[PDB]
């Protein structure tokens, strides 16, 4: 049994409706049920059985199917709805599940580029960090240049959860280098790519 | 139900990991041709979740005479038992692999046959750590500054968590501090940001302070502008 979800991921404004779908490779009955986890806290049970709702749950979630295809449905968005929705059948569950977040205002990152330290040098590898804060929607892309060659495979990033007051978020990339490559090259920059900017913003510094 | 589990486990590869969940006074089912409590027909499931993905079902015991079903994908290192008389559970995962780092769960099922595999609670977690690497503290390193952001990069530790705060707890509005990424080292690294207003950077003094509670490493690192 081979289960799916979709979408990976949507932003919905507060009071909207929005719908999240689960398929199913085979018939399986009414035998699927859906877990919400918000950020930092442990799955708790939504749906049983396709459209029971757990202990507690608000009316404003159902859940229904149409054959193999069933859907969650949340109704009257609010905040505490964020987090991820998974749906389940027997020992299956989806892979990534379904990422709600809150549709806050387009923004733009403020960019900021930060050289490594020479204390960190001396261990023989540098760290450039680059700073996007305080922007939506999620989607963001970074790409690193070293004397305006393109980086790839030497950056990890990691990102914030939304933020409770402007619905922001805020990502944070690491370009690692040995000290010894560092040193044969003369200009950082990080180019930024979001749905904010109407062309890409390239913070530099020469070494 | 409630359901509490145990703490945090750090292990190397190839060795074995007990978690425990244990279910106080929910064993048990009030059976009036008896007129007492007797042992119920509850199955405790165990599952887990790797960081940034989705939930990975492993097995269930039947908590009644302590049958069991296995993921295949773990079949020949997973047991599962449950022991009635401190209504508790226990998931033993042996030859542990890298992959098998994630926040592990132990969930109820009623068994009710109306409604399949329902897992209507759940623990808290615990979070299971695999790796090759030994305890190591933070390197901490400053990132040097209308709004200007600074901060501090907190690289090569191991295990998690790292925690951060600034100037003691005073400075949180513009605070960011991110996700840790794991690098392919296999250490950990940080990093903690604020912004500030430009005119501030030579007057206010910024100091990030960063906890390493694992290798007892606690760092102030004072942020001036290069």
């Amino acid at each position: 049994i081979q289960v799916t979800q979709s979408p990976s991921s949507l932003s919905a404004s507060i009071g909207d409706t929005i719908t999240v779908a689960c398929e199913v490779s085979q018939d399986v009955g009414w035998a699927v049920n859906w877990y919400h986890q918000r950020p930092g806290r442990p799955p708790y049970n939504l749906i049983y059985t396709a459209h029971n709702l757990a202990p507690g749950v608000a009316s404003r979630f159902r859940g229904s199917r149409v054959g193999t295809y069933f859907t969650l449905t949340i109704n009257n968005l609010l905040p505490e709805d964020v987090g991820t929705y998974y749906c389940q059948v027997f020992d299956s569950f989806a892979p990534g599940g379904t990422r709600v977040d809150l549709r806050g205002t387009v923004a733009a990152p403020s960019v900021f580029i930060f050289p490594p330290s020479d204390e960190q040098l001396k261990s023989g590898t540098a760290s450039v960090v680059c700073l996007l804060n305080n922007f939506y929607p999620r989607e963001a892309k970074v790409q690193w240049k070293v004397d305006n060659a393109l980086q790839s495979g030497n950056s990890q990033e990691s990102v914030t959860e939304q933020d409770s007051k402007d619905s922001t978020y805020s990502l944070s990339s690491t370009l690692t280098l040995s000290k010894a490559d560092y040193e044969k090259h003369k200009v950082y920059a990080c180019e930024v790519t979001h749905q904010g900017l109407s062309s890409p913003v390239t913070k530099s510094f020469n070494r | 139900v409630r359901l509490d589990q145990s703490g945090t486990a750090v292990k190397k590869p190839g060795a074995s990991v007990r978690v425990s969940c244990r279910a106080p006074d929910s064993f048990t089912v009030y059976r009036p041709r008896l007129s007492a409590y007797f042992i119920g027909e509850f199955n405790i499931h165990w599952l887990r979740q790797a960081p940034g993905q989705g939930l990975e079902w492993l097995g269930f015991v039947n908590i009644f005479r302590g049958a069991v079903k296995y993921s295949s994908r773990f079949q020949g290192r997973i047991t599962i038992t449950r022991d009635t008389s401190s209504e508790t559970s226990y998931l033993d995962l042996g030859a542990l692999k890298a992959d098998d780092t994630a926040t592990y769960y132990c969930a109820w099922d009623k068994n009710v046959d109306d409604n399949p595999w329902r897992l209507d609670s759940w623990g808290q977690g615990t979070l299971v750590i695999v790796s090759s690497a030994s305890t190591k503290g933070p390197s901490v390193f400053p990132l040097a500054p209308g709004t200007a952001a600074l901060g501090c990069l907190v690289k090569d530790y191991f295990p998690e968590p790292v925690t951060v705060s600034w100037n003691s707890g005073a400075l949180t509005s513009g605070v960011h501090t991110f996700p840790a990424v794991l690098q392919s080292s296999g250490l950990y690294s940080l990093s903690s940001v604020v912004t500030v207003p430009s005119s501030s950077l030579g007057t206010q003094t910024y100091i990030c302070n960063v906890n390493h509670k694992p290798s007892n490493t606690k760092v102030d690192k004072r942020v001036e502008p290069k």
